[PDB]
DNA sequence: CTGGAGAATCCCGGTGCCGAGGCCGCTCAATTGGTCGTAGACAGCTCTAGCACCGCTTAAACGCACGTACGCGCTGTCCCCCGCGTTTT
């Protein structure tokens, strides 16, 4: 026939054959469904270009036209619902989002 | 040496969302960074849960349930559906 | 004379500065320091350290190398929870 | 006479410039030999990687910065706004970690 | 139906007392009953999402022990 | 009469070498199940499910007491107040 | 002939040809060293005693003859090491070891 | 059916420490617990451990090193020996 | 309201530059077409446990009085840390 890729035939940009490989050298199961590396693929998309979006939103704000970890840092860190998932991940030169204290506010 | 990752697909995708958005390198490497660990959380994850009810092969089934456990609310909702639209999508084409 | 022995007083852990540590503390939000914290935060900044570095170092020897590689600290990283990205 | 500002209004354009500043604030050579120090009691003669040597100072600082904001909590609550030890051992305590 | 309500005083300020507590506010105890429900509700919302997936409709401790330390809070003594 | 605050402290003796629940099990039982109701229908428990779920809780609550606690006497007092409960529910960082 | 068990071989308690089975049936790696089901087993009856005459000591000092949760709890919160081990760890029936904070008391 | 468990060698082990002592089963249950755990923790990371140098098949220095990375200190030390002692005891015979 | 006044900050246009980004060969991993063994979901049977309720009695909740101790608002007072300009480091 033609040779068609997995993610061309899911309609998906990510490499599911390369998991696939991974799934099965990543000694997770003896055995390994097919859609498995198929299914969590997309998801995969899904999660880079929703943080990779909210990385675009705050690359904006400051008007650059290239994404760094400080715009990451903020994005997810902006993102109740990223920042909540990546708790335990500390970001490279990411730096801190400004906040002062109500307190330390002079009267 | 050969090392292989995960950019090309991840400047693919952002050129999707933005593009015209370029990108540093270092960003880059916290991408190739982040997908690697949720890459092995839900495995893991998708692993023991087999283990849990004694099965010894790992299907979307598994993937999905954990990536409920693993993703919090609306992305676990939001994502399902990704996961779910794809695998129809496969197993039609 | 008797000049080649004037300077030996180093012992490092001084060596992170009141002026780095306030720098610190303002960029944690600090509005004002006690003068105590410098000498206390050294502790905990130390005592930090090594869990990390014995836990860092514990994998190097087991990999039978002589040089502390990056990624060997970061797997020392991920064993308490804190996880980083960036360095591969 | 001078001009000078009245005392936090200078730290408070400080605490600022830092919140959108990224860099490090810790000097490396201080830093790395403070490292090449504390490997001795563990093993001898090692031979440390630069970006091992740069990766310590993110989680030396990103843990220590992470802890101030919390040590900052303290005084607040303890109706302050000058931070005291007892309130940094209080976090850690707090934080499980004596 | 309120059972929040039924966790009474007394329940609460005996937990206060083997926590070490001499003297109590009144605010505090709705304070608790609040936030209770937040660890309540993480845990069984996963907890059944185990035996949904383990096609059962009954819950075993089994699943109850794996969520746990799922959250982080490493359980002994209700089979494993 | 015993004068205010030795009671506590004999109630608080008296506690901590007891070691088994402190919160009735019905109320106990009844709230898990309404709560429960909220993610999937029509659920059947173990009485070891249940019962695990309240070591849990109460063990949970009680080291929070004990933080609380910590907060109020920082604060100088021995009378705890909510706000030492969210002081110390941020620091542990779920807030 | 006579076959000898691979514990008593080494000297020990615990049934190491179970590991090694469930150590094959656990996946950890698709092959397992010879020695090393012995050596995992060797620390486990260690720890195992090492905590059990902890429990021991405490169920004479409660006067009793019969090893209970309160006496798991009460050794492991005793010693730091093993707390700190045993940190994120509940024990049910286990209780909490008797502490009043000296301002506290009465003067 | 038939489901196993360790408290049998718990129990030799108790007479070999206290021989004139009883374990409730509530105990015996924890310790059928706690002992699963230990075995659990150390496992993945040897198991780990074998992946992060490219090797592929878990030895004892695996899991002496990975004793190392959990236990604290001088316990280390003490059962690093035991374990040293057995495989010696085991390999001598 | 309004700032003398200094100082601080942001913004506007130039500069330099090197790294992000397409281009360019090349190989081995991902894709296609074959086999065969087993996993594992699914009907059938089993039966355990889960639920439902009663009824009763007593601990345990519950709804009050009372009294005082502690939470808190407030105010001088004192001293340690804050701004700054050289002098080392």
């Amino acid at each position: 026939a033609k040779a068609k890729t997995r993610s061309s035939r899911a309609g998906l940009q990510f490499p599911v054959g390369r998991v696939h490989r991974l799934l099965r050298k990543g000694n997770y199961a003896e055995r390994v469904g097919a859609g498995a590396p198929v299914y969590l693929a997309a998801v995969l998309e899904y999660l880079t270009a929703e943080i990779l979006e909210l990385a675009g939103n705050a690359a904006r704000d400051n008007k650059k036209t290239r994404i760094i970890p400080r715009h990451l840092q903020l994005a997810v860190r902006n993102d109740e619902e990223l920042n909540k998932l990546l708790g335990r991940v500390t970001i490279a030169q990411g730096g801190v989002l400004p906040n002062i204290q109500s307190v330390l506010l002079p009267k | 040496s050969r090392k292989e990752s995960y950019a090309i697909y991840v400047y693919k995708v952002l050129k999707q969302v933005h593009p015209d958005t370029g990108i540093s390198s270092k960003a880059m490497s916290i991408m190739n960074s982040f997908v690697n660990d949720v890459f092995e959380r839900i495995a893991g994850e998708a692993s023991r849960l087999a283990h849990y009810n004694k099965r010894s092969t790992i299907t979307s089934r598994e993937i999905q349930t954990a990536v409920r456990l693993l993703l919090p609310g609306e992305l676990a909702k939001h994502a399902v559906s990704e996961g779910t639209k794809a695998v129809t999508k496969y197993t039609s084409a | 004379g008797a000049k080649r022995h004037r300077k030996v007083l180093r012992d490092n852990i001084q060596g992170i500065t009141k002026p780095a540590i306030r720098r610190l503390a303002r960029r944690g939000g600090v509005k004002r320091i006690s003068g105590l914290i410098y000498e206390e935060t050294r502790g905990v900044l130390k005592v930090f350290l090594e869990n990390v570095i014995r836990d860092a170092v514990t994998y190097t020897e087991h990999a039978k190398r002589k040089t502390v590689t990056a990624m060997d600290v970061v797997y020392a990283l991920k064993r308490q929870g804190r996880t980083l990205y960036g360095f591969g | 006479k001078p001009h000078r500002y009245r005392p936090g209004t200078v730290a408070l354009r400080e605490i600022r410039r830092y919140q959108k500043s990224t860099e490090l604030l810790i000097r490396k050579l201080p830093f790395q030999r403070l490292v090449r120090e504390i490997a001795q009691d563990f093993k001898t003669d090692l031979r440390f990687q630069s970006s091992a040597v740069m990766a310590l100072q993110e989680a030396s600082e990103a843990y220590l910065v992470a802890l101030f904001e919390d040590t900052n909590l303290c005084a607040i609550h303890a109706k302050r706004v000058t931070i005291m030890p007892k309130d940094i051992q209080l976090a850690r305590r707090i934080r499980g970690e004596r």
